[PDB]
């Protein structure tokens, strides 16, 4: 058993994001009830290759702060959130 | 040059757009577009909207209604998402300014092939059209004006 196996079954909660614009497949991710809202869209973020300040993550209808933890909003395995991104005209 | 070469627009999700700006001259609207690519082209199947505030020269869409929209097309059997975004110019011609471009530049970001329309409303193209542009910003850094049908 490689040291490292044990790291990857940390957890066993499976949440899905899916990214509100284009078609792309949806991501999913496996993490702690002690993860933060940030450290999720972080991944998500790195997986889709974007910056790390243009997005947020929603969940049941709400916006969330990154520093929020998935356990503080009763998060379940199976899970689903949504990646938006601003939509402004100046 | 640009991530896609041209945007179908189908005319009733135009109409849509076209309503919207001229029901409120005094002040900037916005929505999403909904659609999908098929290769190069952008297909414009529908327009949605919802709560917002603006002004002559500016307008927020809330941000739950992106993540209301993505999810019930996510959930749907249909395979359309939404693709891009519109938003008005009333009486200031047709363009993307700063603002503008960083909130395309973020949505292409997410999907290469995103689009921004804008539409402005006392004017009109001109043979007559309605005065809008189909924008995106091309590889190197530059608004373009799509082909649009
Ligand atoms: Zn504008």
């Amino acid at each position: 058993i490689p040291t490292t196996e044990n790291l990857y079954f940390q957890g066993h909660m499976k949440i899905k994001i899916v990214p509100a614009v284009g078609g792309g497949s949806p991501l999913e991710l496996e993490v702690a009830p002690n993860a933060t809202v940030g450290a999720v869209r972080t991944k998500v973020c790195a997986m889709k290759k974007l910056p790390p300040d243009t997005t947020r993550l929603t969940y049941k209808g709400r916006a969330l702060k990154d520093t929020e933890t998935l356990e503080s909003l009763g998060v379940a395995d199976g899970d689903k959130f949504v990646l938006i991104t601003r939509t402004v005209g100046g | 040059a640009s991530a896609t070469a041209r945007v179908r627009i189908y005319p009733l999700a135009l109409a849509k757009v076209v309503k919207h700006a001229a029901s409120s001259l005094q002040r900037e609207v916005a929505g999403l577009l909904v659609g999908k690519s098929a290769g190069k082209v952008l297909e414009i199947w529908d327009a949605v909207t919802g709560e917002q505030y603006g002004t002559p020269a500016y307008v927020q869409l809330d941000e739950m209604v992106m993540a209301k929209v993505a999810e019930e097309l996510s959930k749907s059997d249909k395979n359309l998402y939404i693709v891009g975004w519109y938003h008005s110019h009333p009486g200031l011609d047709v363009f993307l300014s700063p603002t503008d471009i960083d909130t395309q530049k973020r949505y292409q970001a997410m999907f290469s092939k995103a689009v921004a329309l804008v539409v402005d409303p006392v004017d009109y193209a001109k043979i007559s059209s309605l005065k809008f542009k189909v924008f995106q910003i091309s590889k190197e850094g530059r608004v373009v004006s799509l082909p649009v049908s």
